[PDB]
Order: C-alpha cells, then structure tokens, then sequence
C-alpha cells in the first residue's frame, strides 16, 4: 500500500487544491469588495471629520474590530451567553467535536478546564454514539422488516429486498434527520432552505463553522428549544456516522 | 481666510538640528491635521509626517522616522517641525500644510540651507564687451543667499535679467545682464547696484569699456 | 508607498490649446488631488477629490479619471496657467505625489542673443579669471553651450544658470561661466562660446582674443 | 446494553449539566468584557475628536462591522481567499476542524462546501486510517527496538508492550503537542496556555476558531505557515490513537 | 473667550412655530457639536437634540422628533432651533450648549412663552392693613413679563420683597411687600410704582390706611 | 432613557461644613458630569468625566464614583457654593440629567413675619377679591399655608410665590393669594391665613373680619 498512500495523499492534495481554486473563485470577489467598502467608509469619515487623521481612524477600526471579534455588538451601548441553557449547549458543542465557537472562552481557567473537559468528554460521547448507533440500526432494521416482509409477500427476490431496505433506510433517515430539520429550522430561525441544509450538514459532519447556530438568536425566549435540538444532534450524528462510513466504503470500492 | 505663516529661512551647520514654525490663523488650529512637506529641486514633493494638534498624535513617513519631530503649541496655535543631524541632503523648502485627505492650505514655505560656509560678501566685477549692447555684473564668492542686482539704481529695469545663483566651491556666484541701445553706452554711464544684506554689503560698479 | 507617474515631466501649450496632463497610480486609488505651483510660491490646492475645483480655480480647469489613471485638463490654455501641476493621493498612507508636470507657454521660435565677456581687470588682480557667456531671450529652452580655449573645447570649470520662462515675452535665457586661475587664462588667447539652438543648423559663436 | 445506554446517557447528561455549571461559574463574570471594551473605545474617541457626534461614531461602527462581516481586514496579501488560505480553509472542512475564523459569504460557496465536505471528509477519513496504520507500523518498528532494551533488563514483556505504548504516546506527545505549543508561543505571540488550548482544540477537531495558526505565508518563514497542516495531519493520526485509547479505557471501566 | 449669544426672548401664540438662534465666537463653530437643552421649572433639563454644524447631521430626543428642527449657517457661525405646533408645555428656557460628551459652554438662554394673551397692562391694587408695619402691591392680570415695581421711586428699597410673577390663565400676577417702621406710616406717604414696558404703562398707587 | 436621580432634592450647609450630593443612575454609566446653576444664569460645567474640575471651579469641589452611583463633594462649604447642582451622563443616547439638588445656606431659624390684607376697594369694583398673605423673612424653607373662610379651610383659588434665599439675610419669604369672586368674598366675614412652621408648635395665624 506504500505506493497507494503516496497516490492517495497526492489525490487528497489535488482535492484540496481543486477545493481551494473553487472557494477562492466563489468567495474572494466579495472579500475584496468588503475590503473596498471598509476603505470607502474610512475615506468618507475623514472627509466628514477634519479632527481625525487617517492613522487615528485606523486605530479606531482596529480597536473596534478586536472588540467585535470578542463578541461585542455594534447595535447597543449596554454595560446571557453563559446562562445554564447556553453553557450546557457550549459543553455539548465540545464533546460532539462540533465546536461552533460562536461564544469564546475569555478566562485562562475556562480554557484549561476545556482542555480536560474535551480530552475526557469527546471519547465518553464517542461510546454513547456507538451505543445509540447500534440501538438505532437494530431498531430500524426490525421496523423495516415488517414493510420489507410486504415486498417479500408479493414474491420479490431476497437479495433485491436487502438493497431496497438499505436504500429505504437512507430515505427514512434523511426525512427524519436531514429534510425535517432543514424545514424545522427554515421556520424557527428564519433562514433559507439552503442556509438550513448548510447548517444541518455542517453540524452532522461535526465541522461546526459556527456561522449558523440554531437557538443562538439573542431575541428568542426558547431556552428549552436549544437542548431539544441537541437530541436531534445525538440521533443525527449516528445516522450521519453510518452515511459517512458507507460513502467512505463507496470510495474504497471505486479505489 | 485661513493662513499658515512660517518662520523665516534657516542656515545651520552640518550635524546641527533645526526647528521651524507655522502659526495658523483664520480657523481653529486644533480642528484640522497639520502636515509637513519637503520640496528639493531634484525630487517629488515629499510628505514628512502629520500631527493632530488637538491630540498631539503624530505619524511619520518611514523615510523621516528618525529625522523629524512634530509638536504643537495649542495656546499659540503654532505647529513646529524639528530636523536632526542635518546633512546637505536636508537643504530644501519645507512647508506646513493643513489636511487629513487633501492639503487645502499651505504655508509660504521655509528654505533650509545646511552648510559649513560663513557669511561672505560678494566680489562684484563688471562685464564689458550692434544697435543693442549687453553689459553684466559678475557677483561671486558671497554667502548666504540672496544678493540683489539693480541697474542705474532701478532706472534701467527693462532689458534686465539676474540669473539664479550657483554654488562655486561652497559659496554662491550669480551674474546679471542689462541690454541698452548702443547709443547709450559707453556714451552714458551704466552702473550695476548690488546689495548683500547678510554681509551688510551695498556696492556699486561702473561698467568700463575694454 | 503608492507611486504616481506624471509624463511628460514638461509640456508646452500655445494659448487656446486644450491641455491634458495624466497621473498614473502604481495601484488603485479612490480619489486624486492636484496642486498648481508657480516658482517662488507654495503649491496651491487646485483640484481635490478627482474632479472638484478649489476656492478660485477657474472653470476652464477640469479633473477626471478613476482606478490607476487620473487626468487634469485645461479646455483652453491661458498665460497664467503656466506652472507646475502635481497630483497627490491619500487613499493609502503615506500620501504621495507625482514628480510634477511643468507646463510652459509655446511661442514663436527665437535665436539666443549671445554675448561673451573677458575677465575684468579687477578680478585678474585677485588671481581669478571668470569668462562669462549670456545666451539671452531664446525659444525653445532646448540649447547646447560649448567653450573653446584656442579652438580646443573645455568642459571643466563651467557653471550654467537658466532663468524660468520670462513672464512677459515667454523666452528663456542662460549663463555659462568658465572660471580659471589667472595662469591658465593668460596661457591662451582665443576665448569662444558656441551655442547650438534649433533656430539655426549652424552654431551661434561669440568670441574675443585676450589681445 | 439496555441498562448500559440509558445509564451511560444519564451519565453524559450529568457530565454536560456539571460542565455547564463549571463554565458559567468561570465565564459569566466576563460576558460583557468586549462590550465594555467597545464602549471604552467609543467614549475615548469622542473625547479625542470633538467634531464627531456619538451618533456619527455609531454609524461608523455599524458600517465597519458589516465590512468586517464581509471579510474586510483592518490594514495598518492579507486575503483569506488567496490560494494559500483557501487551501487551508478546504483543509478545515475535510478534517472536520472547521475553525470558521473565515466564513463563507456566497450561497454558491456554501452549496459547494456541502458536496465538497460530503465527498471530502470520508476521502480524508480513508487517508487518515491509512497514515495512522503506516506511521503506527513505522513507530511500532521503532517501538520493538526500544522494547529490546527493556527486554534485556528482564522486565516482563507485556509490561514492555504497555511501557513502550506508554512511551509511544509520550514521544508522539512531545513531537506533536509540546513542539507546536513552543513554536506557537514564539510564532503567534500566544502564551504556552493559549498554544496548548489551540493545539488540543485543533487535534480534537473541535476547532473553535478563537485561536488559528492561519496557514497564511507572511514573511521570514512563509514555508512553515502552510506546512502546519503537515503537523495537523500527522498530529490528528497520533491524537486519533490517543482518543481511542482513552475511549477504550472508559469502555473497560 | 468662547461665547454662545442666543437671540432675545420669544412670545408666540399657541399653534404658531418659533425659530431661535445661537451665534458662536471665540472658537470654530464647525469643530464642535451644538446641542439644545430645555429648562422648564417643574421638571429637570431635557436634551432636545444635536447638530454637527460641519456635516449637518441631526439626532433628536424621541420626545422632540416631531417638534424641533436643528439647522446651522456655517458662514454666520449660527445654530438655529425651530419649534413647531407650540403648546403651553413648550413654554421654557432653551439653551444652545456645545459638546459631544459634556456640555462645556452654554448660551445665556432664551425664554419662550406660548400664550393667547395680548399685551395687557397690570391692575395695581394697594395692600393696606409692633414697631414695624408691612404694606403691599398686588400687580395682576398683565401680559407679558416683565413689570418693574419700585416704592417711592426706589427711594424705599430696603425691607422690600417682590415675589416671582405666576401665569394664571395666560396672565401674570405678582405682589410686592415693603416693611417700614410704623412711625413712618401713615406719617409719610408710601406709593408703590409699577411699570409695564410692553404696554408703556407706569402706574403709581399710594398705600392709604383703611377708615 | 437612562434615568438620573438626585436625593435629597434640597440640602443645607453653613460655611466650613462638608457637603456631599449624590447622583444614582438607572443603569451603569462610565462617567458622570456635573453643573452648577444660580438664579438667572445658564448651567456651568462644574465637574466632568466624574472627577475633573472645570476651568474656574475652586479645589474644595471634588467628584467621584462608578457604575450607577456618583457624588459631588465640597470639603469646606463657602457661601458662593449655594446653587443648584445637576448630574448629566452621555454614556447612552440621549444624554440625560438629574432633577437637580438645590444647595442652600444654613442659618438660625427665623419666625415668619405674617401679614394679611383685605381686597382693596379698587379691586372689588372690578368684581374680584384677592386676600393676600405675606409670610416674610423665615428659615427654614418648609412652611404650610392654609386659608379659612368663617372657620372653614379653603385651598381652591390660592396661588403661592416664593423668593429665592436672600443673599443678604439667608431667609425665605412667600406670598399666598386667595382669589375669590366679590360675591363669595361678600357672603362670608372672617378670613384667616394660617402658617405652620418649625418655629412654633402653635400655628402663626393672622386674620381680619369684613366689618
Ligand atoms: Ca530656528
Ligand atoms: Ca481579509
Ligand atoms: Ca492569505
Ligand atoms: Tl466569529
Ligand atoms: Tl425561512
Ligand atoms: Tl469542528
Ligand atoms: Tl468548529
Ligand atoms: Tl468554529
Ligand atoms: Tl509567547
Ligand atoms: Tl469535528
Ligand atoms: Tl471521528
């Protein structure tokens, strides 16, 4: 396999380079425009406010930027992200390895505790997932059996029926854990269907960019809602674990 | 009307430092950013740096980081620029100018001369040689600028050019030409009057035919 | 660090000529400003924010452009428009200018009125010998001066001085001065000052013998 | 299993709620720090610049925030969708780290990211298993010789296996944890605490995005900026084994 | 010496609008924010709004969004406030004051009186009844302010209280007391003099003992 | 929107006495500013950014605090320090002020000189009847004035007017004016002005009968 790993490694590099070219192509024009918009705003501010040097307005933007970066809101001049609800949810984002990061640890104690909380938490959750996975597989296969038997009742071949069940499994899962949530979130978060799918997939892949987070909205008086979703994550991850492993095996087959 | 009045021209020894001055008037000093610009004969106008007179905030052109210190006196609404360890490369016209995007008002400028030379009076010499005759004054080996050459005590004004001074071995030398009809010379006297205020010198030369 | 390029560095316009000077930016600039400067005086804000005229700038002046290319334009050249025009920029610290565009007045060609002057008695006694040449009221500014001591050319101890374009007749004038020790001067006999101007294919030569 | 899963589930829920209490305790005190900092800046600025109204400074901060939201950067390269940074971003997808220190702005970008990640994570997963075993066998070949020194002191060989495997995940730890923490301490101007936090947040694939090496070549050692993806890939393999060993131990107890 | 010179007091009918001015000097008008503050006796100071005289940017108190329009004239270095649909509650002192965090310079104030009342001269009623005796003037049913009250043409100025006027139904009323030794009165004549410059009325009432 | 509260509204000090007046904010602010105001004048910036003294302010004055509680202190009270002080903040738009704490000079208690005057004959012919009570030269400020017509208390048609603390004798004075129809006045006979002051347990009462 040593030759094939160099081949596989090179393929992954190409995959990244092809991803890189596509992402730049799609994203960089808007990034350049934001930069131009920031510049247009400074030049207009200087023109309006003679008592402000280019370089002084430079510091303002830098210092504003740092504070926004640490989660300050432009809209207000006030003065909970760590209410028992969100704090639980934050702990959830760790052990799941999703790690949205939409709220950051500011204390050295917070970070040090997070190092150990994760090192113990992630594998602990890994065990629960395997558990929920095995239970879920057994549960749906037993359930699929009854309607699987109805196809067998109309005299269809056994080797055909396993694959039909396998395909049927994928459809059931998607409805329950992909499309339903996208429709759920579409309504609850006021996102587009594509924003919602993007969130769902980014979540169940455990990537957790944190650009989109269900419940996070400061306005909503829905703390019970946020953990409710975390039960979707628990159930969802196991479904997507299967999907990811199976498409990996598909890639093995193509290889 | 906004006005930037700079201090007058400065001559300092190599190595010495120099401070100039720009008093603003007709607006509030503290309301607008003050910049300094360098203009030599051989290069582009060069932005030295700015100060916020209200905050004392300064940034400099990287090229001048060590050279220049900008300061203000809010009470006397005067901006100051200080230049250190002066070389002949710092001999230029320096302006203060107001602006945070465009330099909308400028001082009259101040001419810095970095030189070891000592005030020397000029040696005025006449230049004697058609319908029109051209006579001249050589005014050489004087320092520092300026001199003035007038002709027949400002009677002869048209037909008159004074050339820019040049450095002839660390002192200045300039020439002045007057053109008068060949009828007037040497028939009548043409004398070039020459003033060097630095050396308190005021000398008259009669142009005498060879 | 942005570089602004004014070419040509010098240009000439007969009155009524439309003039357009351009300013090229090394990288993209939002707005260009312009300054007029006449010798002896400070530069005056002429156009700012690419196309805005300053307090008293006459309307025959326009600014224009965008990105990395900006232009100052005179609908019809006037006498008083002759000056150096600089473009500056502050879309990026530090602000920078062009090296400048000197705009001279075009006028009828004119040959230099040439005069040569032998060292005065007074100067000789002090041990110095300055030979002075006045090439006066010529146009265009393009001129070549050469000195010959006994018909062999001399290019050392010669200092040249040009005037600005005359405000009244639009001509130029220059001074070439050959400065020698009395010794080197008295060795030779023929001093000649040779001027090569557009107005003749054959040089203007003025000369004297020490005799 | 019935008892196991519901017991284990309850244990995890307890763990989460107890985690929550700890975090809130340490982090709720400082919730408003960034808002306080923005305020201190606005007022300090109004004091310094009398020609600015509080409301005018107000619009500026919103207009700046929207620019930064578009991915503008305070400038005083630096493109996060230049080929280098974009490479690294794609990298953050397939690794499931997903820092999000730079987010996708375009609907097309997001849509592609879906299929990319969907076909990319497993592809990477395959190679990781690959590079895990390959390095595993290679280090194991190294392990056997180290086992020889322990074996020639007449230490029972099963202890040598554990002792060598203990040494395995310690030499790897020094190589992939300590080196980067030291490197990052110097290179990123972080504290060794901030660096270990980054390293472990990275290698656990949590990838908060509060701390990022950046893989953006700048000056003096640009080579090393993208290379750290090397450390990540190699590290994730070591950490993969560390995660399983800890998990296996928890299963055992 | 920094200085905000507000315009004279304003008497306006209910429903009419009023424009008041504030002329700065001793600093750059445009370099600093102008605010307007309302002072009414039965409440605290109310910020009405600010204008950035340089940019013309105007932010208002929610309560005054409809009522007040802030403008400047940069040429005359003058801030204006306009108040529209004036009600009784708008009657107050209005200050222009400079600042963007604290109000560091204030104008002298301008008093606003919203009232239907036409110029009415005061009725002056004499108030007649130990070593001292207290006499009085009732000065009532007059508009507008002010009224000067003196006693024996101001020759009697010690032991005098003149009370603040009070608006009762668009008309002002005040009283003055004078306390004089009882040896003095009615031995000597004590007359209170009331002037209402608005109506150019001067009334002199002599305090006479009741029968 | 942020509310600033100043308790107590009124407070008193003899010269040499320490004074501390407080400003509490509805929600935290980073800085409090303070103004001094005396009858007839604009507020003056006194202390700004919590503890900074303004140009003329004497050093006995200091400020302090943080969050929702701020305080202005006079180490040693002087007579010229008797004035209204206001706290104002600009940490959230709009900027807001307190109601203002009036600072009075303390002095020895003084009994009000009370005097009651019938309606003048002059006034009655116009059909009005104003019964005037002067309560003069008393301290402290707190006084309660009640009107009784043939024994029966009456509080309708009563206008009260106070003077500001006398800069000379530190006393207050007030006028109370019962205004009736001639008809209501002519129906009854006994009119009393009753003054309830700290100086007596037994109210100060002046009265007259119509005959
Ligand atoms: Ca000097
Ligand atoms: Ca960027
Ligand atoms: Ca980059
Ligand atoms: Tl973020
Ligand atoms: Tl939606
Ligand atoms: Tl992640
Ligand atoms: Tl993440
Ligand atoms: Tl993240
Ligand atoms: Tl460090
Ligand atoms: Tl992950
Ligand atoms: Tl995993």
């Amino acid at each position: 396999r040593s030759t094939t790993l160099l081949a596989l490694l090179a393929l992954v590099l190409l995959y990244l380079v092809s991803g890189a070219l596509v992402f730049r192509a799609l994203e960089q024009p808007h990034e350049q425009q934001a930069q131009r918009e920031l510049g247009e705003v400074r030049e207009k501010f200087l023109r309006a406010h003679p008592c402000v040097s280019d370089q002084e307005l430079g510091l303002l933007i830098k210092e504003v930027a740092d504070a926004l970066g640490g989660g300050a809101d432009p809209e207000t001049q006030s003065t909970s992200a760590w209410d028992l609800g969100s704090a639980f949810f934050f702990s959830g984002t760790i052990i799941t390895t999703i790690g949205y990061g939409n709220v950051a640890l500011r204390t050295d104690a917070g970070r040090l505790f997070c190092i150990f909380y994760a090192l113990v938490g992630i594998p602990l959750f890994g065990i629960l997932l395997a558990g929920v996975g095995d239970r879920l597989g057994s549960s749906l296969r037993h359930g699929i059996g009854h309607i699987e038997a109805i196809f067998l009742k109309w005299h269809v071949p056994p080797e055909l029926v396993r694959v039909l069940s396998e395909m049927l499994f994928l459809l059931i899962g998607c409805l329950l854990f992909v499309l339903t949530p996208t429709f759920v979130f579409c309504y609850m978060e006021d996102w587009s269907k594509l924003e919602a799918i993007y969130f769902v997939i980014v979540t169940l892949t455990t990537v957790g960019f944190g650009d989109y987070v269900a419940g996070a909205d400061p306005r909503q008086d829905s703390p019970a809602y946020q953990p409710l979703v975390w039960f979707w994550i628990l159930l969802g991850l196991a479904y997507f674990a299967s999907v990811l492993t199976t498409i990996g095996n598909w890639l093995r087959v193509v290889s | 009307e906004v006005q930037l009045q700079q201090s007058g021209p400065e001559l300092v020894k190599p190595g010495a430092s120099m401070k100039t001055s720009c008093k603003v008037s007709g607006y509030s000093f503290t309301g607008y950013i003050m910049n300094w610009v360098k203009q030599r004969h051989g290069k582009n106008l060069e932005w030295i740096g700015l100060i916020n007179p209200n905050t004392g905030y300064t940034t400099y052109n990287q090229k001048f980081k060590g050279k220049a210190t900008l300061t203000v006196d809010k009470s006397s609404s005067t901006a100051y620029m200080e230049l250190l360890s002066l070389t002949s490369e710092d001999s230029a016209i320096y302006y203060c100018t107001r602006g945070n995007y465009v330099f909308d008002y400028w001082g009259q400028g101040t001419t810095l001369t970095v030189s070891s030379a000592k005030t020397t009076p000029p040696s005025v010499y006449p230049l004697a040689p058609n319908s029109m005759v051209t006579l001249g004054c050589l005014v050489k080996g004087y320092f520092p600028e300026p001199v003035t050459v007038t002709w027949n005590s400002g009677s002869l004004s048209s037909g008159v050019h004074t050339f820019p001074a040049v450095l002839q071995s660390d002192l200045y030398t300039l020439s002045s030409s007057v053109t008068v009809p060949s009828s007037s010379w040497p028939s009548e006297t043409v004398t070039c009057n020459v003033a060097h205020p630095a050396s308190s010198t005021k000398v008259d030369k009669k142009i005498v035919p060879r | 660090q942005i570089v602004l390029t004014q070419s040509p560095a010098i240009m000439s316009a007969s009155p009524g000529e439309k003039v357009t000077m351009t300013c090229s930016a090394s990288s993209s600039v939002s707005y260009m400003h312009w300054y007029q400067q006449k010798s002896g005086t400070s530069p005056k804000r002429w156009i700012y924010d690419t196309s805005k005229l300053a307090s008293g700038v006459p309307a025959r002046f326009s600014g224009s452009g965008s990105g990395t290319s900006y232009s100052l334009t005179i609908s019809s050249m006037e006498a008083e428009d002759a000056a150096t025009y600089y473009c500056q920029q502050w879309s990026n610290s530090p602000p920078t200018f062009g090296a400048g565009a000197k705009l001279e007045l075009k006028r009828a060609d004119a040959a230099p009125t040439v005069s040569i002057f032998p060292p005065s008695s007074e100067q000789l006694t002090s041990g110095g010998a300055s030979v002075v040449c006045f090439l006066n009221n010529f146009y265009p500014k393009d001129i070549n001066v050469k000195w010959k001591i006994d018909g062999s050319e001399r290019q050392n101890g010669v200092l040249n001085s040009w005037t600005d374009q005359d405000s009244k007749d639009s001509t130029y004038s220059m001074s070439s001065t050959l400065t020698l020790t009395k010794d080197e001067y008295e060795r030779h006999n023929s001093y000649t000052c040779e001027a090569t101007h557009k107005t003749s294919t054959s040089p203007i030569v003025k000369s004297f013998n020490r005799n």
